[PDB]
DNA sequence: TCTGACACGTGCCTGGAGACTAGGGAGTAATCCCCTTGGCGGTTAAAACGCGGGGGACAGCGCGTACGTGCGTTTAAGCGGTGCTAGAGCTGTCTACGACCAATTGAGCGGCCTGCAGCACGTGACCC
DNA sequence: GGGTCACGTGCTGCAGGCCGCTCAATTGGTCGTAGACAGCTCTAGCACCGCTTAAACGCACGTACGCGCTGTCCCCCGCGTTTTAACCGCCAAGGGGATTACTCCCTAGTCTCCAGGCACGTGTCAGA
C-alpha cells in the first residue's frame, strides 16, 4: 500500500524534469538565430556558442 | 569550547541572509580570546597598581577604555553599563 | 545572559575570570559588563565582514573579507596592528610615482 | 641542505611585486633569502624550545604560535 | 542476442545524459554570475542563470 | 608595463608565491640544527609560510618606499638596510 | 666645524636640554584638556621630560640617517616622515 | 596655552646635535614642535586615566612609568 | 641564601613568585635558582659599571656609567634595547660623513 | 624594601674600591623588578600552556634561555643549576 | 676644617626558618588508534638559459638661495625667600556581597532515526 | 536497430524530530573579609615676591649645499626555447600521541621561635 507514496515521490522527479524541459525551450527561444526541432544537447550547445560570441563581441568592442 | 553558537547568532541577527566560512569562524575565535586576555590582564593590572583583591565593572569599564581607540572604547563602555545595570535589576 | 540581554554566555566568562589568577574575588557585574564588551565588537567586525563579502556577491564571510573589513577601518586596524590573518591577503596598493 | 635555494628567483620577483616593488636590482635575491632565513631561525628557534620543555617531539602549529607571540607577531585561524 | 539492445539503449542514455551534464558545465562557465558559486551548480539552476543572464 | 600588471595581480589573489615543498624541507634544514630527528605537523608549517610571507612583503614595502626617498626606481640592499636599521634589525 | 663641537659637548654631558618652567607649563596645558584642576608631583614631569627628551633624540639620528642615504646632510620635515612611517608612526 | 612655543629654536638645536644632526632646515621646528606635542599628549592621557581611575586629584609618578610602561617605554630611576 | 652559596636572598624571591599571582603552587628550588640568576646578571653589569667608572677615573657609579656600560654590551643592550635610563646620557657616537 | 644591600655587596666582591651614586642604585632596583617580572611572566605562561599549577626550575630554566642570548644564557643557566645543587646539596 | 659617606653600635619587629599533617596533583604504567612518514609513477608548469634593446643610474657642470656664523640688544628663567591649604595618608568601625556548599530544573547539544528532496540509472514510448 | 524524450526506481544527502546526557542557570543558606565610610593629622604642592645672569631675539654678511640640466654606458627587462622539478594521485608501515587507571610525594596550611634585617644615631675617614 506503501507504494503508493512513492507515485508522489515520482511527480517529484518528473517536476524536476519538466523545469529543465521548460527552461530548455526557453533558453533556445531567447537566442538570435532561432531553429524549430533543437534538440536538448542541440539547445545547450547554441546556448554555450552564443555566449561564446556574445563575450567574444563585448570583449571585441574593447582593448 | 567555541564562540562558533554566538557568532553565527549575532551574525544573523545583523545579516539574516549571510553564513559564514569554518576559517572566517576560527579567526573570530582567536579575535574573541585575544579581546579576553587583553582586557581580563590589564583589569588585573589595575587591580594590582591600586591595590585591590577583587574585579568589578570598574576594572573592566577602564581597560576598556584604555585599550579601546575612541569611537569603540565609548560604546563599548556604553553596552558593559548597561548589560550591567540591565542584569543587576533583573 | 537571558536577563542581560546578551547572546553571548556570562557563566564560562565568570569562570574565565577567576581563573587564570587574575584576582582573588570577582564582581557579578564584572562577568557582564565584558560579555557585552565582547558581543559588541563581534557584531561590530561581523557587520563590516559581511559587506565585503556583499560587494563581492558573495552570501558567506570569508578571510579575505575579514581582513578588508578590518584594514578599511582605521579603530580596527590598529586595534589589530600586529595580527596576521590567514588567506587574508593584501591590499591593491600601487604608489603614484611607479604609474606611466 | 640547500633547501633555501628552492626559493627561485621568480619566486623572489613575485613576493616583491605583492609589496608594490616595480624594479629589482640584481642583488636583492641574495639579501632576500638571508633575511628570511633569520625569520625562520628565530620562530623555529623558539617553537622548538616549546616542544623540547613540553617534552614532545612532534611540533605542533601552537608551538609556532607561541613562538610568533612572543615575537610580537599573532596569527588567526590556526590557532 | 537482442538482450544487448537494451543493454546499447542504456548506453545510448547515459551517453545522451553526459553530453548533456558536459555543455551544463561549460553553459554555466560563460554566466559571470556562476563564479560566485563556490560547489557546482544543478542542472535547473545553471539553465535558470543563462536565461537570467541573457 | 609588466611590473605593474604583476603587482596588480598578485595583490589581487591570496595563494602563497613561494614553492611549498622546498620550505617544507627549509623548515627541517634549519630546525635539525636546534634538534635532530623532529616532527612536524603540517599546520604548523603552514602558519609559518603565511607569516614569512608576510614579513617579506612588509620589507618590501618600506624598501620600495625608501627608494622612492632617494627618488630612485630600482630597489637595492643598501635601501633594505635602511628599512631594517630603522626597524631595529 | 661649529655643529660638531656642538655634538661632541651634548652627546658628553648628561643635563636636560629643555627649560623646565616651559616644559612645566606645556605639561599642565595638555593635562587641562583631559580634566582640569589637576595637580601634579615634580618628579612625574621630570620624568616625562627625560622620556621626551629621548625620544627626540632617536627621532633625530634616524631623521639624520635617511638625509644620509639621500646624500644629503640638511635634514627636512620629509626625512622625518619617512623614518617615522618605517617605524610606524 | 601656547607652550609649545616654550620650545625654542636653540633649544631644538641643542638636542638635534644631541642626536648627531649636523646641518638643519628651517621647517625642522615647526615639524619637530607639532611631533612633540602629539607625542607628550599620549603620554599624559594614560597618566592622567590612571590618576581618576583612583580619584585622586595629583598626578604621581607611578601613573607616568605606568603610562609609560604599558606603551612599551620602561623607565629606570624613578621606580 | 647561605646554604645556596648566595648573595641574593631567597626568601624574598620566594615570596614574590608566591604572591604574584604566576600560579597557584611554587616549587622549593624555584627561587634558589632564580635568585642564582637574578644575582650573575646583576654581577654583570655591576663588573662593566665599576670598569665604566674606572675609566673616567671616578670611584663611584652614576647612571652614566651605566649606560656606558649597557649599551656596548651587546647582550645587554639587546636586552635593555627599550629601557629608558634616568640621568643616562647617551654615547658620543657621530657619524664619519659628517666630519671634515 | 630595596636590593641596595645585596647589589652594593655584589659590587664590593667584584670590584671593592668602587661604590653606587643614589641615582645608580635607584636604576639598579628597577632593573632587578624588571628581570624578575620577564622570567617569572614567562614561567608562568609555560605553566599556563602545560596545565600546571606549579612553577619549578625547569619553567625558569626554559625561561632564561628564552629570554637570554646565547652566551648569556649560558653562563646563567649554569649559574641556576649550580645553585640549586649546592642548595640541595647543603 | 667642613660636609657627606661609610663603618660601627643599638633597638625592635617581621619574616624566615624549622616542624608537622593531609589532600590533590603530578608522575608512572598500560593499551589503542590515527597521523605522519616514506615510497612509486605520471603529467604539467615552472625554472633556467640565451639574445637584443631601451631606460635608468651615475657622473659632471653651473647658479642661486637659505642657512650658518658673528655681534649687539633685550628678556625670561632660575635661584632664593615667604606663606597657606587640600589632598593624601593613617587609623578605626561596620555592612553587604561574594565565596563556598548543596540541591533542582530546563534547555541545548550530540547522536540516531525518519522523511523529503536530489542525483543517477534503467525501462518504455516515440520517431527515423 | 539507433537516438531522443518521458516515466519510475534505487541510493545518498540534508533537514527535522526524538532520545539521552550534561551544563548552566536558578534557588537557598551560611560565614568572613574587603570595601566603604568616618575621623584626624601632616606634608607637599601651589601661590606670591624680588634679583641677577645667561639665553634668546634681532640684524647683517658670505659660503656651501642643493637644485637643475646634460651626456654616456651598463644592467635589467621582455620574449622565446629547452629541461627539470613540482605537484598530484595512490599505497603501506610504524611510532607517537592520546586515553584511562593507579600510586606516591610535595606544598600549603597551621604552629612555634629567633636572629637578622631595617631604621636610626654617632664617630671617623675621604673628598671637597
Amino acid at each position: 500500500k506503501d507504494k503508493a507514496k512513492r507515485v508522489s515521490r515520482n511527480k517529484s522527479e518528473k517536476k524536476r524534469r519538466d523545469q529543465f524541459n521548460v527552461l530548455i525551450k526557453e533558453l533556445g527561444s531567447m537566442l538570435p538565430g532561432n531553429a524549430r526541432k533543437m534538440d536538448k544537447s542541440t539547445v545547450l550547445q547554441k546556448s554555450i556558442d552564443f555566449l561564446r560570441k556574445h563575450k567574444e563581441t563585448t570583449a571585441q568592442s574593447d582593448a | 569550547e567555541s564562540y562558533s553558537i554566538y557568532v553565527y547568532k549575532v551574525l544573523k541577527q545583523v545579516h539574516p541572509d549571510t553564513g559564514i566560512s569554518s576559517k572566517a569562524m576560527g579567526i573570530m575565535n582567536s579575535f574573541v580570546n585575544d579581546i579576553f586576555e587583553r582586557i581580563a590582564g590589564e583589569a588585573s593590572r589595575l587591580a594590582h597598581y591600586n591595590k585591590r583583591s577583587t574585579i568589578t565593572s570598574r576594572e573592566i569599564q577602564t581597560a576598556v577604555r584604555l585599550l579601546l581607540p575612541g569611537e569603540l572604547a565609548k560604546h563599548a563602555v556604553s553596552e558593559g553599563t548597561k548589560a550591567v545595570t540591565k542584569y543587576t535589576s533583573a | 545572559s537571558s536577563r542581560a540581554g546578551l547572546q553571548f554566555p556570562v557563566g564560562r566568562v565568570h569562570r574565565l575570570l577567576r581563573k587564570g589568577n587574575y584576582s582573588e574575588r570577582v564582581g557579578a557585574g564584572a562577568p557582564v559588563y565584558l560579555a557585552a564588551v565582547l558581543e559588541y565588537l563581534t557584531a561590530e567586525i561581523l557587520e563590516l565582514a559581511g559587506n565585503a563579502a556583499r560587494d563581492n556577491k558573495k552570501t558567506r564571510i570569508i578571510p579575505r573579507h575579514l581582513q578588508l573589513a578590518i584594514r578599511n577601518d582605521e579603530e580596527l586596524n590598529k586595534l589589530l596592528g600586529r595580527v596576521t590573518i590567514a588567506q587574508g591577503g593584501v591590499l591593491p596598493n600601487i604608489q603614484a610615482v611607479l604609474l606611466p | 641542505r640547500d633547501n633555501i635555494q628552492g626559493i627561485t628567483k621568480p619566486a623572489i620577483r613575485r613576493l616583491a611585486r605583492r609589496g608594490g616593488v616595480k624594479r629589482i636590482s640584481g642583488l636583492i635575491y641574495e639579501e632576500t633569502r638571508g633575511v628570511l632565513k633569520v625569520f625562520l631561525e628565530n620562530v623555529i628557534r623558539d617553537a622548538v624550545t616549546y616542544t623540547e620543555h613540553a617534552k614532545r617531539k612532534t611540533v605542533t602549529a601552537m608551538d609556532v604560535v607561541y613562538a610568533l607571540k612572543r615575537q610580537g607577531r599573532t596569527l588567526y585561524g590556526f590557532g | 542476442r537482442i538482450k544487448n539492445a537494451r543493454e546499447a539503449h542504456s548506453q545510448i542514455e547515459k551517453r545522451r545524459r553526459d553530453k548533456m551534464n558536459s555543455f551544463i558545465d561549460e553553459l554555466a562557465s560563460l554566466v559571470p554570475t556562476c563564479n560566485a558559486m563556490s560547489r557546482k551548480l544543478d542542472k535547473l539552476t545553471v539553465l535558470r542563470m543563462a536565461v537570467q543572464h541573457m | 608595463t609588466v611590473a605593474l600588471r604583476e603587482i596588480r595581480r598578485y595583490q589581487k589573489s591570496t595563494e602563497l608565491l613561494i614553492r611549498k615543498l622546498p620550505f617544507q624541507r627549509l623548515v627541517r634544514e634549519i630546525a635539525q640544527d636546534f634538534k635532530t630527528d623532529l616532527r612536524f605537523q603540517s599546520s604548523a608549517v603552514m602558519a609559518l609560510q603565511e607569516a614569512c610571507e608576510a614579513y617579506l612583503v612588509g620589507l618590501f614595502e618600506d624598501t620600495n618606499l625608501c627608494a622612492i626617498h632617494a627618488k630612485r626606481v630600482t630597489i637595492m640592499p643598501k635601501d633594505i638596510q635602511l628599512a631594517r636599521r630603522i626597524r631595529g634589525e
